[PDB]
RNA sequence: GCUUUACUGCAGGCUGUCGCUGAGGACUCUCACUCCGGGAGGAGGACACCGAUAGCCGGGCA
RNA sequence: ACUCGUACGGUCACUGAAUCCUGCCCAGUGCAGGUAUCUGAACACCUCGUACAAGAGGACGAAGGACCUGUCAACGGCGGG
RNA sequence: GCACGGAGGCGAAGAACCAUGGAUUUCCGAAUGAGAAUCUCUAACAAUUGCUUCGCGCAAUGAGGAACCCCGAGAACUGAAACAUCUCAGUAUCGGGAGGAACAGAAAACGCAAUGUGAUGUCGUUAGUAACCGCGAGUGAACGCGAUACAGCCCAAACC
């Protein structure tokens, strides 16, 4: 039969609808009084955490993290440029929201390490994600078979080299053969063309 | 070209600061819980550095000793009222709603509690004019008829110091001390005088803005000069 | 001026590093303190 | 409180948590939401009770009305901690099912009677 | 380096539109949101602010 | 920042103590206000087109402009016959 | 010791010397009790975190490293015989971060279209080809093939 889950995640498809609605209309003002990034005891969107690798165990943590929307926040240029690189109001960055709150988030919290992260919703002036953080020092999770690969050297501060799936996304490693020439192995490989 | 004075400002450097650390004190109206119960007696007038003009320190009841902006003729010895039941005399302060329609008064509230915002220079006051039960008119020192909620607070009589403004400065050095008090650059170089570089009306063997004065709000800081979206000039038509 | 205990210690090794070169070093070496400095001449730091 | 539509006086809630223990003890209950889910689903379920104090919402927020169309009959339970105890366990549970009473049928009977009357 | 009704652009301002954003070609309301208040509460209000885009101005700047 | 400031304020400009004075010009340019009609972008809407989409056209029309007015201690002008 | 002196001493109680392991290891320094131009003042994981016996009790982070590597920010001189798209170039330089290597990686692939290939780097080639471009100057792959090395697995959910 349909898992309890289905129904939190059938709720998310359509966050403007139902209860769901309502639900976020009163939330987000209480949010919207909290700071950058609050650490929360259970996931907003549990199917989506377990989903992505969440468990209900030590070493396991969640924190919400609010950005403000928009595009890029360009300085314009002091010395000489091309009309080309003049550009200041319809400039946007390379790194998506997601990703940016993905690493406010590692950096409150420097001993864990990002698992994923999901969206929880915004509103006209920011954006809201959860963040699921690893601690990779407790025996809790040095002992799991599902997470523990997340303790071992070569994963320390995964999120800021683009380990994470939000990471690998935006870095066009998503298809495996047409359009991604100069994305895969790396960006930087391939001359920061992709 | 370079950034002209007006941008140099905004920046907020020492030489544009006012002396802050030498005022005085924030002349707000005192926070009364309700009743009137608050009274006090003038203890003194002071000098205000940031205003040209008199303040009073006043000792109330419960024990708060506070500067006040103060009306002509108040003195020490004198018992002010601050709240909704006080007298209907010079020097004290309650809501528009409790005050006399055709009665002068001065540090009126823009919002209820708010501490005061309008007529609080040398010898100037309001006049209100209309009283209702959402909404207390009053005439302010441009004669404006500004439209104030009944609640807003202000102090009976006009502010001290009237006619500060006839008496000419004479010297440079006089106007000199005045604007050491004060959050602003003098003396003042005409832009006409300056380099091209420096200022729009910069430039040109002799001296004269090679452009009309009158500029448009739109136009961007840096540009905005001379006779800011005049309705007109002159003293002719 | 006014010099700090710090201060004066390294002030004391500059004077002290301005020596000559002992004698026997010589004779050892079968024959120049590069680093001898003047007070006026010269100038350390801080 | 998005999910709660009537509230249920500290005395019914009472009745129902005792017929819960008595469920466990005597006939047969499911703990947890993902369970209560299926056995409202399946139709296996005669009561099944629902935590007030949940959050997030979503957790349970199906609930009401999965047992609507499906007979089912529901109770909202002020404590979520409560919920667990009486259902035996050692945690706290945001929604509980009797899979089938235990010589509470009677009661569990009342009390379904009681609330479609509470509305 | 400087100028301007030189060429081409870029900030910035004004203006419409979409999102924030809700209920009953002009309108009422309150619940988001804004402001005042120590607080209760008051003022305002789906506007404004902010994100996006479109038209106009634009030697302030390249 | 101005600002512990609130029009007897402070911002932006011009002229440059006192004294006697400061004429005519609003066509151009600038600013500002108004504006029946005209013109005036995008989204939404309508027609054609496409099993859809590209696209073509339409209706509506904000600021702006056309047009009218105000203004020279506003840029400036006050000739030849 | 360099270091070719003088004096004196150590070494058969096997010194010197070399290898491995251990001892000692002032102060400043990430610098961490507070402060300071390497010192001072009155018990210290300062600060941010995780676990928690809710007590700094147990732990993590911080800074360094020649370049290499990953993720972000990103010029201009220059070329086009001027110059704006283009070029120089995702170069210089900047912010963040890991390792001994990084990154990638077991197909919602390929599309020599097939009765075919079968994770991913990399090397040779495909090729200055296709594609881009004031269609100017210039920019510029991929599939495949030959090699190197080869390796495939784990969750979420259903049912418990
Ligand atoms: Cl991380
Ligand atoms: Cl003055
Ligand atoms: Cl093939
Ligand atoms: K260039
Ligand atoms: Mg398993
Ligand atoms: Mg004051
Ligand atoms: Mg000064
Ligand atoms: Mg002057
Ligand atoms: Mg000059
Ligand atoms: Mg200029
Ligand atoms: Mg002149
Ligand atoms: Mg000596
Ligand atoms: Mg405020
Ligand atoms: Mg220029
Ligand atoms: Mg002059
Ligand atoms: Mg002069
Ligand atoms: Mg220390
Ligand atoms: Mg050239
Ligand atoms: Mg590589
Ligand atoms: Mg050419
Ligand atoms: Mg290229
Ligand atoms: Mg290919
Ligand atoms: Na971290
Ligand atoms: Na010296
Ligand atoms: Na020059
Ligand atoms: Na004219
Ligand atoms: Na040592
Ligand atoms: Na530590
Ligand atoms: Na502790
Ligand atoms: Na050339
Ligand atoms: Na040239
Ligand atoms: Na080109
Ligand atoms: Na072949
Ligand atoms: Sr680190
Ligand atoms: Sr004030
Ligand atoms: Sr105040
Ligand atoms: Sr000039
Ligand atoms: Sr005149
Ligand atoms: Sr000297
Ligand atoms: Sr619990
Ligand atoms: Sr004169
Ligand atoms: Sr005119
Ligand atoms: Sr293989």
């Amino acid at each position: 039969a349909r898992s309890a889950y289905s129904y939190i995640r059938d709720a998310w498809e359509n966050p403007g609808d139902g209860q769901l609605a309502e639900l976020q209309w009163q939330r987000q003002q209480e949010w919207r009084n909290e700071g950058a990034v609050e650490r929360i005891e259970r996931p907003t969107r549990l199917d989506k955490a377990r989903s992505q690798g969440y468990k209900a165990k030590q070493g396991v943590i969640v924190a919400r993290v609010s950005v403000r929307k928009g595009s890029a926040r360009k300085r314009r240029h002091k010395a000489g440029r091309r009309s080309k690189r003049q550009g200041v109001t319809r400039i946007t960055r390379r790194k998506d929201i997601q990703r940016v709150a993905e690493e406010r988030a590692s950096r409150t919290f420097p001993n864990l390490r990002v698992l994923n992260s999901y969206s929880v919703g915004q509103d006209g002036r920011q954006k809201w994600h959860e963040v699921i953080l690893i601690d990779p020092n407790h025996p809790a999770i040095q002992n799991d078979d599902d997470l523990s690969w997340i303790c071992a050297d070569d994963q320390a501060d995964r999120v800021f080299r683009g380990l994470t799936g939000a990471g690998r996304r935006n870095r066009g490693l998503s298809g495996k053969g047409k359009g991604s020439e100069k994305t895969r192995p790396s960006l930087r490989s391939n001359g920061g063309k992709a | 070209g370079r950034r002209i004075q007006g941008q140099r400002r905004g920046r907020g450097t020492s030489t544009f600061r006012a002396p802050s650390h030498r005022y005085k004190a924030d002349l707000e109206h005192r926070k009364v819980e309700d009743g009137d119960v608050i009274a006090g007696t003038v203890v003194d007038i002071e000098h205000d550095p940031a205003r040209s003009a008199p303040v009073a320190a006043v000792e109330f009841e419960d024990g708060d000793r506070r500067l006040i902006l103060a009306p002509e003729g108040v003195g020490v010895g004198d018992e002010l009222q601050v709240g909704v039941s006080a007298e209907i005399a010079p020097g004290n302060t309650l809501p528009l709603a409790e005050i006399p329609e055709g009665v002068p008064v001065c540090n009126v509230e823009s919002s209820p509690g708010d501490g005061g915002k309008f007529a609080r220079a040398s010898g100037v006051n309001a006049q209100l004019l209309t009283h209702d039960r959402n909404v207390a008119v009053v005439k302010l020192p441009s004669g404006e008829m500004k439209r104030l909620d009944p609640q807003c607070r202000a102090t009976i009589g006009v502010v001290a110091g009237g006619g500060r403004t006839d008496k000419p400065f004479v010297k440079a050095g006089n106007k000199h001390h005045k604007m050491k008090a004060r959050g602003t650059k003098w003396p003042n170089v005409r832009g006409v005088a300056m380099n091209a570089v420096d200022h729009p009306f910069g430039g040109g063997g002799r001296q004269h803005p090679g452009k009309p004065k009158s500029i448009s709000r739109n136009a961007p800081p840096g540009r905005k000069v001379g006779d800011i979206a005049s309705k007109r000039t002159g003293r002719g038509g | 001026g006014k010099k700090s205990k710090a201060t004066k210690k390294r002030l004391a090794k500059l004077d002290n590093q301005n020596s000559r070169v002992p004698a026997w070093v010589m004779l050892k070496t079968d024959r120049r303190n590069h680093k001898r400095r003047h007070w006026r001449r010269n100038d350390t730091d801080e | 409180p998005v999910y709660v539509d009537f509230d249920v006086p500290a005395d019914l809630e009472d009745d129902a948590l005792e017929a819960l223990e008595v469920a466990r003890d005597t006939g047969a209950v499911k703990k947890g939401t993902n369970e209560t889910t299926k056995s409202i689903e399946r139709g296996s379920a005669e009561l099944v009770f629902v935590a007030e104090d949940v959050q997030p919402e979503e957790i349970v927020m199906h609930i009401p009305e999965l047992a609507d169309e499906k007979g089912v009959p529901f109770i909202f339970v002020e404590q979520q901690d409560d919920l667990g105890h009486a259902a035996g366990l050692e945690v706290g549970s945001a929604a509980a099912a009797v899979t089938d009473a235990g010589e509470a049928d009677a009661d569990v009977e009342d009390i379904a009677d009681k609330v479609e009357e509470l509305r």
